[PDB]
DNA sequence: GAAGCCACATCCTCT
DNA sequence: AGAGGATGTGGCTTC
């Protein structure tokens, strides 16, 4: 059961996932015991590698990114803005396909995010489990 | 031994203690259980935190899948939760795409730990 | 005592002194040079007879079972926090690495001439 | 007062 | 001689 059966519904009704559908502040996690030096290097190529360590400051959810689809380019994002990064990864949250969302001040090493529901991938899981 | 339900329908985790000392190994070894089939030598990975702590250091948090089983070998928790307060632990099964599953209200870490009245 | 180095250390009766607070304590009176001393190279001292040092340790905490073998385990303890560190190869040698200049207000040749140390 | 944070005090295993 | 792991203890502060 990689998936639950109102993968839709768990969505818009269950309290963890409205309180960060919203414009949550998220941080990333990786390295707190290092100089902020290193853990720019870490996160920025770290990103360029497609993965990242972020977590909901708010709420204190942490979650492991991979920034790619179910080398990376549409997924990490540089140009939209000099000195930010907007990044993109999807994932099983819970048995209900989603998508993260969210950007990251590369020197601040924060920023803010959220989940939005994944229609597609929601609607394809439920097919193989039929 | 005894496992029991995730938030999420696709894995299984076995029991920690209520409040624990921070940095102390585990009394069971920590165990992440798949449902579903996931294929051997997938990466397991666990993190912790809250509203007072957003990342708890935690050492060892990483295990390979085998058998539908991630055997973690001495997870500790180093970070603190907070007084009465607990983490919400994340566990990330590297799938692809890759699975979370998180668990709350988890456990307590503290400086000291559990300790007998004074 | 030339100084008043517990209290320039933050030992203000209140929690109890510290180790390494204790032995700035020595090391700033006179009469403890027989057993404890600067060696004359920055804030580095040796213990020229550990027994002695512990005992007092020992009597000062209350703790009379107190011996060397466990004063050193207190001293290793800030090796990490960074107030004391190991002088590699020389017997009993230890050095203050924090800021006593700031604390105690004299640099160490001022100190050294202070408690007239050869 | 319970429940946290601290700095050891004790005991040890290893090199 | 010295390093560092494991765990218990009393002083003290915060909830």
């Amino acid at each position: 059961p990689r998936v639950v059966p109102d993968q839709r519904s768990k969505f818009e009704n269950e309290e963890f996932f409205r309180k960060l559908s919203r414009e949550c502040e998220i941080k990333y996690t990786g390295f707190r015991d290092r100089p902020h030096e290193e853990r720019q290097t870490r996160f920025q190529n770290a990103c360029r590698d497609g993965r990242s360590e972020i977590a909901f400051v708010a709420t204190g959810t942490n979650l492991s990114l991979q920034f790619f689809p179910a080398p990376s380019r549409e997924y990490v994002d540089l140009e939209r803005e000099a000195g930010k990064v907007y990044l993109k990864a999807p994932m099983i949250l819970n048995g209900v396909c989603v998508i993260w969302k969210g950007w990251i001040d590369l020197h601040r090493l924060d920023g803010m995010g959220c989940l939005e529901f994944d229609e597609e991938r929601a609607q394809q899981e439920d097919a193989l489990a039929q | 031994g005894e496992l029991v339900r995730t938030d999420s329908p696709n894995f299984l985790c076995s029991v920690l203690p209520t409040h624990w000392r921070c940095n102390k190994t585990l009394p069971i070894a920590f165990k992440v259980v798949a449902k579903g089939d996931v294929p051997d030598g997938t990466l397991v990975t666990v993190m912790a935190g809250n509203d007072e702590n957003y990342s708890a250091e935690l050492r060892n948090a990483t295990a390979a899948m085998k058998n539908q089983v991630a055997r973690f070998n001495d997870l500790r928790f180093v970070g603190r939760s907070g007084r009465g307060k607990s983490f919400t632990l994340t566990i990330t099964v590297f799938t692809n795409p890759p699975q979370v599953a998180t668990y709350h209200r988890a456990i307590k870490i503290t400086v000291d730990g559990p300790r007998e009245p004074r | 005592p030339v100084i008043p180095a517990a209290a320039l250390a933050g030992y203000t009766g209140s929690p109890p002194i510290q180790l390494w607070q204790f032995l700035l304590e020595l090391l700033t009176d006179k009469s403890c040079q027989s057993f404890i001393s600067w060696t004359g190279d920055g804030w580095e001292f040796k213990l020229s007879d550990p027994d002695e040092v512990a005992r007092r340790w020992g009597k000062r905490k209350n703790k009379p079972k107190m011996n060397y073998e466990k004063l050193s385990r207190g001293l290793r303890y800030y090796y990490d926090k960074n107030i004391i560190h190991k002088t590699a190869g020389k017997r009993y040698v230890y050095r203050f690495v924090c800021d006593l200049q700031s604390l105690l207000g004299y640099t160490p040749e001022e100190l050294h001439a202070m408690l007239d140390v050869k």
